């Protein structure tokens, strides 16, 4: 929502948190309704199935 | 005949190095210091030299963290060549062997 990749990439995907699937899918819906191409590329890159 | 399968019938190039990874005590989540060791020590070494990684080919144990490391390295590197990861697993523990 803040449109700041440099926080989310560097603090939430270091590997400390084992993220489940629907935790990513809800955020991807927030990233598709708003206009953030960088977060869409970042969330598909973590092994999600459409 | 198994190696002749790999280098002729499937068709893979010869290894310049073979590293076979063992372990699996800490079950679900490995420490990120060792995750940095796998991702930026071993996978980019197998990317550079041209090599094989022999691990369990399951989603359990070490092969989970290995496959996370290979996929994460293919994100942040453009070398136009994959990392040859080869996995062995026993036939009995397979989930969905019925479709084979």
């Amino acid at each position: 929502a803040w449109n700041r990749v440099d926080i989310a990439q560097s603090e939430l995907f270091r590997g400390d948190i084992q993220w489940r699937s629907f935790h990513l899918e809800a955020s991807l819906m927030d990233a598709l309704l708003n206009d953030r191409p960088e977060f869409v590329r970042l969330l598909i890159s973590h092994g999600l199935s459409l | 005949t198994v190696y002749s399968l790999v280098t002729r019938s499937w068709g893979f190039r010869a290894p310049n190095l073979v590293v076979s990874v063992l372990g699996g005590s800490g079950g679900p989540v490995l420490q990120t210091w060792l995750q940095d060791l796998l991702r930026r020590g071993l996978v980019r070494a197998a990317q550079s030299t041209g090599a094989w990684i022999v691990t369990g080919g399951l989603h359990t144990g070490i092969g989970r963290h290995v496959g996370v490391a290979v996929r994460d390295h293919q994100t942040a590197s453009t070398g136009s060549s994959k990392v040859v990861a080869m996995g062995v697993a026993p036939w009995g523990v397979v989930r969905n062997r019925d479709m084979l």
